[PDB]
RNA sequence: CUCUCGGCCGAAGCGUUUACUUUGAAAAAA
RNA sequence: AAACUGCGAAUGGCUCAUUAAAUCAGUUAUGGUUCCUUUGGUCGCUCGUACUUGGAUAACUGUGGUAAUUCUAGAGCUAAUACAUGCCGACGGGCGCUGACCCCCUUCGCGGGGGGGAUGCGUGCAUUUAUCAGUGGUGACUCUAGAUAACCUCGGGCCGAUCGCACGCCGGCGGCGACGACCCAUUCGAACGUCUGCCCUAUCAACUUUCGAUGGUAGUCGCCGUGCCUACCAUGGUGACCACGGGUGACGGGGAAUCAGGGUUCGAUUCCGGAGAGGGAGCCUGAGAAACGGCUACCACAUCCAAGGAAGGCAGCAGGCGCGCAAAUU
């Protein structure tokens, strides 16, 4: 169980990550 | 000013002061670092906080207290003990058999940091609750406003 | 061995008690001739002191070693150890059983 | 007083449980657990008292001893268990499922849901912590703390669990023209459309909140509960669907069922 | 027994205060643990709560901490030679918190030659018994011995800490509860602390 | 009340501070 | 049945003596603490006889002592989720340090740069200290998490030697439960604090401070914040806006009687909070008493006694005496 919640976390925080970088990306574009 | 004057050693506690220096870099003294923190509520933090040298382990922003709870204002009454004084805090009580109200006042001893100077005799003080710091003082004085007249 | 007795009125003797009367201890849970009626109670009791002297009425000894004749109604009978072993390495250990 | 109080004055009790005054001296003085004693309902009074499937309280025990009450999918036996705001009790030997949901007078109603609905259930969070080599953690109104949590949710926010599992599925934010319901103070009960909220710092946040007939109420921040996202709620809402009618609306309502009756 | 409560206290204004209820359990007090010097001799107190307080009676060794080096050795307390608060604390070798105290510094020294391959606090006799020159100076590898020679040029005591490693004995400044923990931790004093209570000990005196 | 921030508004101060008045919230049951 | 073990006995009931910013009420705080239990999380994360460990003791059987108690002694057995003790496994490694050696690179070369590595020490969460950097959070942490060097109490911290019901599959694996457990959260609290609020009395006007009064520094003790206590300092702190002292036929509220409006008086009394168990004091156990239907003393009463000793606490329910104008069934 450990393991496999930990993996499952480990892809959603690299998902929310990615998202977090591209705003930040949109927002120094402008 | 020496602000070594008790039997023990008086330091910032977070402050780390015997980080290794080689003489390449012993341009005098290392103008050792300064702990602050910044107390919440919209009150800004002294300037004599940040670049003075006074230990005050009671001081709320160089000091180890938390402001939480009622934030009150007083009159400085009087000034003779060490780093804390005697605020008047006026208000009327209403008496409902006749509808009118009467002067009412109690005292309350505040700390007061080293970083509030020329505090005179007649000014605004608010102050803040914190935790017993004493017997009897349970507020801080968080900022100072001078008196009507002032030079 | 002199293994205890009771003095002239009843009251036991204690073994760590270099007296030769009556004293008044504080006694709590994990000593003799007391058994606490609630956790944790401790109370003031009368022991007889633990040397023996004429004023005793009863006085328990034991058989530590057998001479070379036998007390009529002493040491010619046996009981029959009743209730024997109950945990499996008790009865390994009296019948010297092995592992298998 | 040493020690904690183990009994409860029937004239101290609650008053949503709308206890009577002549059947004892005694209540039956909520068991500890995931709800708080004055915001709970407990097993025997709704089994009793609101269900009517008992009369008295040795026939609430000898319902439960034969493990037919589940409350949120796990069997419970304790009689003075405390089941609270979004709590789901279903009993499988008559076939419904409840969900206790507060009713526009401040009291929880007997709410009969769906076997589809009584798969889940929504939580607020009420704090995140990071702790054991950088876990986050999240811990619900319902006293479950459960790791690992979408970094998205963040406090004062909703989350909707499965109860058979007890993950998180999704969440709702908690922002402006959201869905909620009032689970405390003069509006407890009532449902409507978050409008602003306002920060006092170092004091209790004021949040406003709008009815689907137009009317305004003001609450605590701590007494605000995210039910769905926009103007959807995502439970089944009571009979009277969450706004207050006021004494006269209710009194010309009743007047015309009676008069509509026969 | 020993009471804590403020109610036994006068008022702020003067006046006295008749006591409303008699002595509460959680307001009691215990004796000190008027801490020692000498093998180790600690008692353990039930507290509030079930929880467990160690109630240190006789202590020689603690764990004590170079923050200039970030080197924590387990040492042997020796003396006690200052007190902030009371003179008696230092006649009778009370270890208490923000105690001066004078630890060996063997541990330290060996830590300093095995990490710099400098000596410290040597006589100039030279002996270097066997074990000890093989430290010091040894054979490395080229990587090896350019290594430790980076690290010859940031190593400087300053002048005091010389002295007292010379002497055998580091004074050090104790930073936990006996009385509370069962454990004589601290740090070794150095720097403009180090030479304050120099001062103070020297006009003790 | 305005100068700045975020999507004409939402934000920020501060108008010397209040008292007063009106509203809102929180306020055991009996 | 009994007895050991575990839990409860700290709730409830009674009464109103004490208590005059005390209690209590409303409002806030714990970013200054403790918390049995319920509920959820965590419980191969630690690189170091087990197909099961040891010694007792009770119940029971037998000898007893004392005038006398819910007094107990000696002897003979025998259990554990009582007392202790103590592995395997996951386990292959990883990660810090170490660095015999080996390789590549450049540089004639030196030298510099980059790698691989045997052998050693350490390792997880709790504890104590010091240092470094700045996942999530707050109005505000010296918060949370992270990294490093160590520590880790013999009066020891966790890392299951426990029970029940169904029984199975492939030669080993297993489904439901019940107990237990460090830690975190939750519930029930509790404990200290903040702000405002109390009757009469000046034929009580100055009080506190040498034995803490007010504040500062360091500590001790405490569950923690604090003159709580200690050492050294400073001379402060309250008062005609009534301090301090005295009185109360004063437990405080929710409330009650009367009342056009305003008021006056009552509130021992079933709900909430407080206090006490003849009067003081001190403790054990326990998560929680300074507990009295627990214990230890002294003071006042008082019971049995074979005169050596033993046993007490109805302001619990009934009931008796006494007091009274004044109040019910063993
Ligand atoms: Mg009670
Ligand atoms: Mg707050
Ligand atoms: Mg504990
Ligand atoms: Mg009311
Ligand atoms: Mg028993
Ligand atoms: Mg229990
Ligand atoms: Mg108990
Ligand atoms: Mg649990
Ligand atoms: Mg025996
Ligand atoms: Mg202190
Ligand atoms: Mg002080
Ligand atoms: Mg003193
Ligand atoms: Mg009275
Ligand atoms: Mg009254
Ligand atoms: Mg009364
Ligand atoms: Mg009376
Ligand atoms: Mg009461
Ligand atoms: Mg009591
Ligand atoms: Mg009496
Ligand atoms: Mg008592
Ligand atoms: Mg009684
Ligand atoms: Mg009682
Ligand atoms: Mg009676
Ligand atoms: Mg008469
Ligand atoms: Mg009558």
């Amino acid at each position: 169980k450990n393991k496999e919640e930990a993996a499952e976390y480990a892809k959603l925080l690299a998902k929310r990550m990615k998202e977090a970088r591209e705003k930040r990306q949109e927002q120094i574009a402008k | 000013a020496d602000i070594q004057t008790e039997r023990a050693y008086q330091k910032q506690p977070t402050i780390f002061q015997n980080k290794k220096r080689v003489l390449l870099g012993e341009t005098g003294k290392e103008k050792l670092p300064r702990y602050y923190k910044n107390i919440g509520l919209g009150f800004k933090t002294p300037k004599e906080a940040i670049e003075g040298t006074y230990i005050d382990k009671k001081c709320p922003f160089t000091g180890n207290v938390s402001i939480r709870g009622r934030i009150l204002s007083g009159v400085v009454t009087k000034m003779k003990m060490q780093r804390t004084i005697v605020i008047r805090r006026d208000y009327l009580h209403y008496i409902r058999k006749y509808n009118r109200f009467e002067k009412r006042h109690k005292n309350m001893s505040v700390h007061l940091s080293p970083c509030f100077r020329d505090v005179q005799i007649g000014d605004i003080v608010t102050v803040g609750e914190c935790r017993p710091l004493s017997k009897t003082v349970r507020f801080n004085v968080l900022k100072v406003t001078k008196a009507a007249g002032t030079k | 061995r002199i293994s205890g007795g009771n003095d002239k009125q009843g009251f036991p003797m204690k073994q760590g008690v270099l007296t030769h009367g009556r004293v008044r201890l504080l006694l709590s849970k994990g000593h003799s001739c007391y058994r606490p009626r609630r956790t944790g109670e401790r109370k003031r009791k009368s022991v007889r002191g633990c040397i023996v002297d004429a004023n005793l009425s009863v006085l328990n000894l034991v058989i530590v070693k057998k001479g070379e004749k036998d007390i009529p109604g002493l040491t010619d009978t046996t009981v029959p150890r009743r209730l024997g072993p109950k945990r499996a390495s008790r009865i390994r250990k009296l019948f010297n059983l092995s592992k298998e | 007083a040493r020690g904690p109080k183990k009994h409860l004055k029937r004239v101290a009790a609650p008053k949503h449980w709308m206890l009577d005054k002549l059947t004892g001296v005694f209540a039956p003085r909520p068991s500890t657990g995931p709800h708080k004693l004055r915001e709970c309902l407990p097993l025997i009074i709704f089994l009793r008292n609101r269900l009517k499937y008992a009369l008295t309280g040795d026939e609430v025990k000898k319902i439960c001893m034969q493990r037919f009450i589940k409350i949120d999918g796990k069997v419970r036996t304790d009689i003075t268990y405390p089941a609270g705001f979004m709590d789901v009790i279903s009993i499988d030997k008559t076939g419904e499922n409840f969900r206790l949901i507060y009713d526009t007078k401040g009291r929880f109603a007997v709410h009969r849901i769906t076997p589809e609905e009584a798969k889940y259930k929504l939580c607020k969070v009420r704090k995140i912590f990071v702790g054991t080599k950088g876990i986050p953690h999240l811990v619900t109104h319902d006293a479950r703390t459960i790791r690992y949590p979408d970094p998205l949710i963040k406090v004062n926010d909703t989350i909707q669990i499965d109860l058979e599992t007890g993950k998180i599925t999704d969440f709702i934010k908690f922002d402006t023209g959201n869905l909620c319901m009032v689970t405390g103070g003069a509006n407890l009960g009532r449902i409507g459309v978050i409008t602003n909220r306002e920060r006092h710092p170092g004091s209790f946040d004021v949040v406003h909140v709008k009815d689907a007939n137009g009317n305004s109420f003001a609450t605590r921040l701590s007494n605000i509960f995210v039910i769905g996202k926009g103007n959807k709620p995502w439970i089944s809402l009571p009979r009277g669907k969450g706004i207050r009618l006021t004494i006269a609306e209710e009194r010309d309502k009743r007047l015309a069922a009676k008069q509509s009756s026969g | 027994g020993i009471s804590r409560d403020n109610w036994h206290k006068r008022r702020k204004t003067g006046g006295k205060r008749k006591p409303y209820h008699k002595k509460r359990k959680y307001e009691l007090g215990r004796p000190a643990a008027n801490t020692k010097i000498g093998p180790r001799r600690i008692h353990t107190v039930r507290v509030r709560g079930g929880n467990k307080k160690y109630r240190a009676l006789r202590l020689d060794v603690g764990n004590f901490s170079w923050g200039s080096e970030c080197c924590t050795r387990k040492t042997r307390i020796i003396d006690v030679v200052y007190n902030a608060s009371n003179n008696e604390l230092v006649r009778t070798k009370t270890l208490v918190k923000n105690c001066i105290v004078l630890i060996d510094s063997t541990p330290y020294r060996q830590w300093y030659e095995s990490h710099y391959a400098l000596p410290l606090g040597r006589k100039k006799g030279a002996k270097l018994t066997p074990e000890e020159e093989e430290i010091l100076n040894k054979k490395r590898s080229k990587k090896i011995q350019k290594k430790y020679d980076e690290r010859k040029k940031n190593a400087k005591i300053s002048s005091l800490l010389e002295e007292q490693f010379q002497q055998g004995k580091l004074l050090a400044c104790i930073a936990s509860r006996p009385g509370q923990c069962g454990r004589a931790d601290g740090y070794v004093l150095e720097g403009k602390e180090l030479e304050f209570y120099l001062r103070k000990i020297k006009a003790r005196k």
